[PDB]
């Protein structure tokens, strides 16, 4: 199964070299919109483990306290980036961590300027990396030097940065706010009418999660060619789950000879064509 | 000495000077006032050696440094003229006031923009 | 209202004094034990946090600095350089490096690190 993750995406803006007061920070938990914080406060985006609104929000003080500090720091960082082009400019600092099945972790820090990545650091190895672009390299050095000389960022700052993200991911999981549950698909097999002794059988699987799923038709138990089948994409429901479908043409009468094989998160089921 | 200079009750005392930090976000003007309210002023920076402790300051705060257009120089809210070789000033937000940041920096901000501030008062 | 200007208690020459507690920041990265000794060699100790209120200045310190928070194998708890157990809602202790010491960080945080790793430190002397 996929790893639990946490992502903070901070963004600061400037107009004609003038760094604006407000900034935004988006927190995503296991790939879901979790928090929205402007210069003032953090607020939860819908669906919790609750489903109403009253949740113990005020603990958003912790994230409010910290995300604002980083917001302010990033403003000083944008200030050191002198650009001679009128208009808007944006600077983003994206911090992300993950927890895989084996409980091993992954974690990084990325900087974006006007939408393009220019610097990043693997917080596991502590090794900076930058795109092979004349322009990106200038930006990179500007920020890396500011973090060294002005910001006064030590070797320990990055050790703590790595820990912070991981401890908060664990704080959210340990609190049960993250309810990643499997939702087995519903399976329905339907047929079209015989337009020359032939019919199109369709196997539809819907409302499932996670995203990964295997669907395919079989003749006498042997899976058909990919070229002889029509595949639907995997579409989000609008409820947090997904639907997809597979189909194939068969000579009317051979019906009970065909079956739809499906495997989704451990379960492998077989579905015949209705009679 | 074993005792730190005359200071308002419960303020931070270092080398005879007194400081205090205020969480309440306010604009320069409204901040300048907050200080005077307690017979003080916005942080004034005169010595890198005497105001040594200023290197430990996290984040940025309102300072008492203003900018006068007519001439084109930065001078303290009292009257004093920023003594060269102290603060490295940086253009952050278009404006006439400046915030203090760790390792003797001064970021320019719009005096109307609320922020936290530091009030200080010297000794004779 | 008047304007009462008082003095701050007995502190080593040019140390910081706040609410009758002395503090000094040493930017000479040193071993935890080397720091303990450094503060003990001045009739002080490594910073001890006992109240977010009495020591609110600690809210605005940047970077990480050694403090008297010591581990205990038997239990697994923490206590200061004098049996003083660590109070409940004072510090958020983040597990940074597997170690038995802790660095103090801004906004009452404690990062666990290797006691044999050099870092800057803070000494604290509680005025008589």
């Amino acid at each position: 199964m996929e790893p639990h993750s946490l992502r903070y995406n901070l963004t600061v803006l400037s107009w004609d070299g003038s760094v604006q007061s407000g900034f935004l920070t988006e927190v995503h938990l296991d790939g879901q919109p979790f928090l929205r914080c402007d210069r003032q406060k953090c607020r939860a985006k819908p669906q919790g483990q609750w489903a109403e609104d009253v949740l113990g929000n005020k603990t958003w003080d912790r994230e409010t306290r910290d995300l604002t500090g980083n917001g302010k720091d990033l403003r000083m960082t944008l200030a050191h980036i002198k650009d001679q082009k009128e208009g808007l400019h944006s600077l983003q600092e994206i911090r992300v961590c993950e927890i895989h099945e084996d409980n091993s972790t992954r974690s990084s820090q990325h900087f974006y300027y006007d939408g393009e990545l220019f610097l990043s650091q693997n917080l596991e190895t502590k090794e900076w990396t930058m795109p092979q672009s004349s322009r990106a390299q200038t930006l990179a050095m500007n920020v890396r030097n500011f973090l060294k000389e002005d910001a006064m960022k030590t070797k320990t700052h990055y050790h703590a940065m790595h820990a912070d993200c991981l401890q908060e991911l664990r704080r959210y999981l340990k609190s049960g706010v993250v309810l990643r549950r499997t939702v087995p698909p519903m399976v329905n097999v339907t047929r079209s009418e015989a337009s020359e002794g032939n019919i199109t059988v369709t196997c539809r699987a819907s409302g499932f999660y996670p995203w990964n799923i295997t669907l395919s038709w079989r003749q006498d138990g042997v899976s058909l060619s990919h070229d002889t089948q029509q595949w639907g994409d995997v579409l989000p429901d609008g409820n947090g789950t997904y639907q997809t479908w597979v189909a194939t043409r068969i000579c009317q009468g051979e019906e009970q000879r065909f079956t739809c094989y499906m495997e989704h998160s451990g379960n492998h089921s077989t579905h015949p064509v209705p009679s | 000495e074993s005792y730190c200079g005359p200071c308002p009750k419960n303020w931070i005392c270092y080398k005879n000077n007194c400081y205090q930090f205020f969480d309440e976000s306010k604009n320069w003007y409204e901040s300048q006032a907050s200080c005077m309210s307690q017979n003080a002023s916005l942080l004034k920076v005169y010595s890198k050696e005497d105001q040594d402790l200023l290197k430990l300051v996290k984040s940025y705060h309102w300072m008492g440094l203003v900018h006068i257009p007519t001439n084109g120089s930065w001078q303290w809210e009292d009257g004093s003229i920023l003594s060269p070789n102290l603060l490295t000033i940086i253009e952050m937000q278009k404006g006439d006031c400046a915030l203090y940041a760790s390792s003797f920096k001064g970021y320019i901000e719009n005096c109307s923009t609320p922020n936290t501030y530091i009030c200080m008062q010297r000794t004779v």
